[PDB]
Parts: structure tokens; sequence; C-alpha cells
RNA sequence: UGGCUCUGCCAACGCUACGGCUUGGCGGGCUUAGGUGGUCACGGUUCUGUCCUGCUUCGGCGAACACGUUACACGGUUCGGCAAAACGUCGAUUACUGAAAAUGGAAAGGCGGGGCCGACUU
RNA sequence: AUGCCCAUCACCU
RNA sequence: GGGGCAGGCUGGG
């Protein structure tokens, strides 16, 4: 919007805004004890959260210690309500002006730039191009490894607004290289940052057909060592750039299937990843044997969800014919 | 900023009110549709209706046992004003999925208060 | 004893209907008819989360207000008068609920 | 100080939604008479709390706050008519949490 | 017991209503408020009947009293004059028969 | 009891008119109003018969939402209604019968 | 919101301090976000079957039934044409203005497709 | 704890 | 030998 943003701390504060970020904040949390404690004197908190906006006084409170293992473990601290709300606030106004520069194919955190549309991007972009190969790379400990300070040339490079930029580096320190997994600010800046490489995979290299949803980057080919390449390029780039290492990547023949964003996309069918599935049928049989069989619903429904997109006709036959259960 | 502290924060007072608060934004409006004639009991309905919010705030903030008790008397109230509005309103003040909507949202409001009562009894 | 309420809530369908009717003039009357025959569910409803007789004593002496409020309500003059068909045809509704009351109070007196 | 101090911030909040609670339509009218008995009968709240200095008539003074709290984003959330524009909410939100440091720092000073 | 002052106390409320609904409307409040004090002390005394602390049959006193305060209230409340002093003599006959009654009963439950 | 009563009777001889005055728009304040001028003397009442303090103190709670009351018509309700004058002689007539509920607090406990 | 401490009228349950009140009619006035749940971005060990031991660009990806790993054909995951504009992005918190870009501020251009325009389908 | 689509319940446009 | 799938058993939940 002719570029600079040189005054974005108004708009985060507008209390239209801290509305917005207070109704977004408590959405779905309208049952936890940070909505409640806010939900009180909800809007002379606002008033309070806009004035510290507004002041620059806003000091984001401590990352509520606690993680999810899944051997896979993140420290998903928590944020308070009103830590989440400033963010909610923050990423309503910087968020819009950091995912309007993301490349389309970036299917990350975007709002309908969804997982699905990730994976249907990648298919799509598999069918035409009729990609013979393709290029999957992952960020090893992406957020744990966003440079935070790389981060916020990307976040400077479109914020200008020294106020925003204040307050976007009381949300998230400017100090570090590890972004906090599980903030709205750091989706999205997680989102700007691998931004970088959706950027260095379509401005230079000049790749067309890619996706990344947040550190998962398909890159379709046709020669894979042009994918090969191209990788070489994201990976020394990512490490030498954005002390992105790159954890796990393929230039895998479209045949291997791209396991994109849980899923696996050829050209043809994009079957969820097979670890879905065995969480699903699991779940189910779990489920069944636990005489649950009426949350069960609840889960299908929700599962169905996942999986309408996927090519699970045969897979929702199956599950019929193991349990019975209503799938689609 | 912090949060504007109401002392005596109870989790559950505070939860009990906000999925009574969607209770009371069923309710209400098709207690306010109750016709002119049955306005004693629209009144006597709604001062049972958003009068609940105070039995289970008193409950949290008077954290005695008593007072979530009172607040299931009025939770049973409240239920039973849904019976009366259904069936014994003449006109029909709550339709039967009015009825059924509304004791969903009292039903949520009633495990969580009985969730509470059950975390006080220990 | 949760039939009490059961069988009181066709106490009310069937006085709710005639309390509704007294008219603005019977105003207080009609409102405290209203808060006795509509208020005595909350009076069952706290009998029945006590089982305590204290709740259940109450409970009659609304059972017993609201008798009052029939015979009181009889007496109003005018063609605002409950019937007396209808008291005697309430009585009857609410002395059923008085006899599950009844009950209630003696199985919790003889415990 | 205390009891006439947290009246005395109190009565900013009546004076602020007195008229909004007074503006509540006669629709709204068992909310608004119920807010005003909220209201207005608050300070009865802190008034039995100064008498007692008994933590739980203050902590009472507290459940009336909050729901007087209630009350603000109940008559926000009103959408026949409406009661309390959201900014009236907010302001006395403000108000309210005035009364509601002062409330925590009698709570305190109790404790 | 109960029965006799609740049918004693329905002759002060068959005296009382009627002027009670008369109470003109600027007196409303106050009107409203005694009903609610005349009829109401019905639930008064069937609360203490029905039921027994002595305590209850002292809030059937205390509502007596009231109702009596209301009277000598409504007599001479201002100029739209609610309930003339006569009315007020003749329910005070009224509900002193139904205070005897309490009286009788206070004292035989103590 | 009978004195403190009596003396509240003065209090509501005074403040009922007032509470009369009171607009219309303003009716469910006087309501209100009224229903702890009037209801006060239930109060009162209940604590002479109950001769509890905890009786004795809600009627002094209820003598002070009664000064409350007159704060709030003085001032609070927009055509401030109760005058500065009419809250003075009011509280004199209010503590008169505080002054009553005081030294029966005192004699009870 | 059967309301008005609100009137006018009229009437009569009534009550009357004899003024009215009340009360009844009857008029007038006042009176898309959300919620819940999930969904994707739990294992550890031996055992009993059962199969693989494929593939690899050496990063890893897999296959032992989702079994045609796929509703084998498509989502609008469609098909061409464009890419002027707007959007994006680099140019740039640049030129410029002004002491200072200071919560001013471009653009030419370069790169996109996210955009556009049709077709066919939705 | 954040995102992502669903599923349901709601509720008026 | 390793490994994947479904059941053993034990925690998480």
């Amino acid at each position: 919007m002719g570029k600079r943003h040189r005054n974005l701390i108004d708009q985060i504060t507008t209390w239209e805004n801290l509305l917005d970020a207070y109704r977004k904040t408590s959405h779905g949390k309208r049952r936890t004890w940070g909505y409640l404690e806010f939900k009180e004197y909800d809007l002379a908190n606002l008033l309070a959260l806009q004035a510290e906006l507004k002041a620059g006084n806003y000091e984001r409170g401590p990352y509520r210690e606690f993680l999810v293992y899944e051997p896979k473990p993140r420290l998903i601290s928590a944020l308070e309500f009103k830590d989440r709300l400033v963010q909610h606030a923050l990423c309503n106004i910087v968020a819009p002006i950091f995912e309007a520069g993301l490349l389309p194919y970036t299917y990350a955190c975007r709002p309908d730039k969804g997982t699905h549309a990730g994976v249907c991007h990648v298919q799509a972009e598999l069918r035409r191009t009729r990609a013979t190969h393709f290029l999957k790379s992952d960020f090893s400990k992406f957020f744990p490894s966003i440079d935070r300070a790389a981060l916020y040339a990307m976040i400077d490079k479109k914020i200008h607004c020294a106020a925003t930029r204040r307050l976007l580096r009381v949300v998230l320190p400017d100090e570090g290289v590890g972004i906090p997994i599980g903030s709205l600010t750091s989706q999205l800046f997680a989102n700007v940052y691998g931004g970088a490489v959706d950027r260095l995979l379509h401005d230079e290299l000049k790749q067309r057909h890619w996706a990344r949803y947040m550190d998962d980057i398909v890159v379709l080919g046709d020669d894979p060592e042009e994918l090969r390449a191209v990788f070489y390029r994201l990976r020394d780039f990512a490490s030498e750039r954005l002390g992105l290492k790159i954890s796990h990547w393929q230039v895998a023949p479209v045949s291997r299937g791209i396991n994109f964003l849980g899923y696996r996309i050829w050209p043809t069918h994009k079957l969820l990843r097979k670890s879905s599935v065995k969480r699903a049928k699991r779940k189910v049989a779990n489920f069944i044997k636990h005489g649950e069989d009426e949350s069960l619903q609840r889960f299908l429904a929700s599962w169905s969800g996942h999986a309408q997109w996927a090519d699970t006709h045969n897979l929702f036959t199956w599950m019929e014919e193991q349990y019975g259960i209503a799938c689609h | 900023m912090e949060p504007i502290e109401e002392a005596t924060k109870c989790y559950d007072q505070m939860l009990i009110v906000e999925r009574y608060e969607r209770v009371i934004s069923y309710l209400y409006p098709i207690a306010q549709s109750i016709p002119r004639k049955h306005g004693v009991a629209r009144e006597m309905f709604l001062k049972c209706l958003l009068g609940q919010v105070e039995l289970f705030i008193v409950a949290g903030k008077s954290n005695q046992v008593s007072k979530l008790y009172a607040a299931d008397a009025g939770l049973a109230m409240l239920r039973f004003w849904l019976r009366f509005l259904a069936g014994i309103q003449k006109p029909h003040a709550m339709t039967p999925h009015q009825v059924e909507t509304a004791q969903v949202l009292i039903a949520e409001v009633g495990r969580i208060l009985g969730s509470w009562i059950a975390r006080v009894n220990r």
C-alpha cells in the first residue's frame, strides 16, 4: 500500500481492532481462565491494553511454560489472554501487511491459504506443469531457528511504524534465534520468515511450482537435478540468511508422493499421510473398545473433514467395513 | 497491562457465567419473546434466567458450596422455566427446539455447576 | 422425590393459565400468586437438592400458600374471580402435590 | 476509608450506570430492574461489607461487582432495543474496575 | 395453629386488599409493597405453621407489624390519601386479631 | 422495635414525599428507593421481632443504604431529585433512627 | 415486556379524608459473529502372526492393505490467453521534500500470479 | 498453546 | 539381524 506502513501502532490499538483482537483471542478460548479473567472487565482491560500499546508500555507477560511432547517436542508455552490479545491486535494489522507479501504458494497461516489449499496447490501444480519430479524440504526446528533477527529485517522492511515495530519486538524480542512456537505473531512471523525462502524460490531461482506450508516446502520440477539445485540454493539461503537448518529434504520423483501437509500428493491422489490414518485407525479402534462410540462420531465427522480433501474414499469404505460407523 | 482482577477470581464461576451467558443469550430473546400476557412469568423467568448469573457469581465469590447448590437450584428452576415456557405458557414461549436448545445450554452450565460443586465438595 | 415437581407442574399448568388471567387490577396478587405458583418449583427444587426437611417444609408452606392463593383468588370478586370450580380443581392438583410432599416429608422424617 | 472510599468510587459507577440502567427500555425492564437492583444494590453490598469487615461480605461485594459486570455484558448483548452501548460497558467497566481495585485492596487489607 | 391465624388474617386481607388496591397509583410502590406485605404475610404465617423454628413465628409477627406499619404509613401518606384513618382502625382490629393469634401461637411454642 | 420505627416513620414521612416527587423517569429508582425507604421499616421491625444483631445490622445496612439513596437521589439521579438540604434533614432523621439503631446494636452486643 | 408515580373521559369491584382514589373499558401521550468438540502441523518394550528388506538424488522416502497405497477421475486442485491495471515483491523504510525522514514519501524499472479475460464446468 | 479445514449446536441476515 | 502393519503387556492419557 505504497509500501511503508509507517503508522500501524495507531491501527493496532484502534479500539475497533483490539475488540477484533479480543474477539479473535477469545474465539474458542471463551472457556479458559484467560478469557474469563479478561472477560470480567473486558473493555476496561482493552482500554488499558489499547493504552499500553498506544503508549508502548506494552510488555509481553510470561510465556506460560508448558509443552506437548508427542516425540516432536515443541515448547508451546502459552501466553496470557492479554498477551494473545496483543498478538491478535498486532496480527490483525501487522498480519495483512506481511501475508500480502507472502507469495501465493505459501499456503500456511494465511486466511484461506490453508493446509488444504496447500495440498490442493501442490496436487494442482503437480497436474499442471505435469511435474515429473519434486523437491520437498522441511526446516529442522523451524520456529526455534527463526533468526528472530533476520526475521526483524523482514518484519522491518514492511512495518516501518516504529511502535508497531516496538510492539512486534515486545511480542517477540529482536534478540534471539527462536520464535516461540504457538503465537499468532509467530505463525505469521514464521510464515513471513519462511516467506524469505518462498522469495528465493519464486523470485530468485524462479521456481513457479512450489508450495510452502510454514516450514515444509514442496518444489515440483521436471529435472530433479534442477530441484536438487533449487534445494541446495534453498538450504544455503535459509542457512546463511535465515539460520534455518533443513531437517529433511528429498527431490523424490513425483511418484514417491509429496508428503506435504500431512498428506501424500500425487498428480493423481492426495492420500493423507499414513500416520494420520494410523492415528485415526487406532483412535477409532480405541473408541470402539472403550465404549466411547458417541464421541467417535464427533471425531469421525472431524476426521472426515481432514480427509474429505484427501483421496480417502477407499479408506472411508474400509473403515466403514471394519467398524460400521458412518464415516462420510 | 494485566487484566483487571476481580477479586476472588474463581474459574468455575467465570466459566459457568460465560457459559450461562449463552443460556441467557439464548433464552433472553425468547424470554423477551414471551408475550405481554405471561409477563409476570416472563419477569419471573427473566429473574430466574438473568438472576442465575448472580447465583453463580455469589457462589464463586462467596466461595461457599451453599451458594453453589443454590445456583443448582436455580439452574433447576431455569430448567423448570424451560418446561413451563414450553408447555404451560399457553402461546408457546419456547419452541421444543428452543427448549431443546436452551436445555443444551443450561445442561452445559449444569455440567460446569456440577463439576464446580464436585471440585468444592472435595 | 421429583415426581413432586412433575406433579406440581400440573398445578402450574392448571393455575398459571388462571394466574395470568388475574387482571392488572389484581396485579400484585397475580405477581405474588405467580411467584407462589411458578416459584414453588424452586421450593421443590431446593427441597430435592438438599433432602433437608426444612426445604421440604418450605415447599409445603409454598403449597399451603398456593392453597391460600386459590382461596384468595376465589373471593377476589367481579369478573376476575378464580371460579369456584378452578379453586376446587386446582386444590385437587395441589392436593396431589401435597400428598407427594407429605410422603416426601414422611420419607425424610422416618429416615 | 475503605467502605466510604469504595462507595464514593462506586457512586461513580452508579452515577454512570444508573442513567444507562434508567435508560434500559421497559422491554428489558427485568434486566433494567435487576440491573438497577444490582447497581444501586451493590451499595448495600459494600455497606454490609463495611458493617462487618467479614471478608465474605466484601467477597459478596465482589460478587455484586461481578454481577454488575455481568449486567454490563448482558445489557450490551441484549439486541432487542439494546441497553448499554459497547462504549457504555467500556466506561462502566472502567468505573467498576476502580471499584474493583478498592474492593480488592479492601479484601487484602482484611486478609 | 397456622390455619386459624391465616383464616383470621384472610379477613385482614379481605378488608385491606380492596383498600390496598385503592391506594393511588401515585402511592403505587407503597401500595404494591403494602399488598405484598398484606398478601404475603399469609406466606409468613403459613411458613411459620408448616415448619417450626419460632423464628418463623416471629417473622410472621414482623410481617403483621410491618402490615400495621403499612396501615399507619398509608394513613396520611400524602395528599393522594391511600388509606383513610378509619380503614387503618378497622384493619388494625383485624391485624390485632391475627396479632393475638400469633402471640398465643408464639407463646404456645415458647 | 417501636421507637426506631417511629423515628424511621419520620424518615419515611420526610423521604416518601421526596421519593414521590422523583420523576417517572426515575420511577424505578423511586421504586427501588421506596423499597429501601418503606422496606427499611421491615428491616427495623424484623430486628425488633427476631432481635438478632444479624437482623439489626441489616437494618443498619438498610439505614446506610437509605443514606446512600439520599446521596443517590441527590445528584446521581440526574434531575438531582432530593435537594441537598433534604439529604441533610433526612440524614438527621436517618441518623436519629441510626443513633437508635446504634444504641440498639450496642444494647444487644 | 399485560407497563406509566398518565392523563382525559366514562363507567362501577370497591375504597372513600367526600376531594377523590381505585379499577375497568376507552382514546391520547410516555413507554454476520458465536459455541462446542475434534482435525492436521503419544509412546516404550518383548511376544504371536504376517509380510518387506523396496527405493535413494543418500537428505531420506517408502510397501504389506486406504490396496487400483488413490471415488484412477476430479475439486474450481478446470482449461487456454494475457499480465495493461490493481495486488505482491524487489527497487526502498530508496529518489524526492525537509536540518533531520522525523510514525512523510514516490516512481521508472525488474520479478511474480496472487491478478485479469474468455472457454468449459462448477 | 497457535494455526488449519471440517463437524455439530445455536442465531439473526 | 533390522523394519512396517494388527493383536500381547505396561505407562501416558
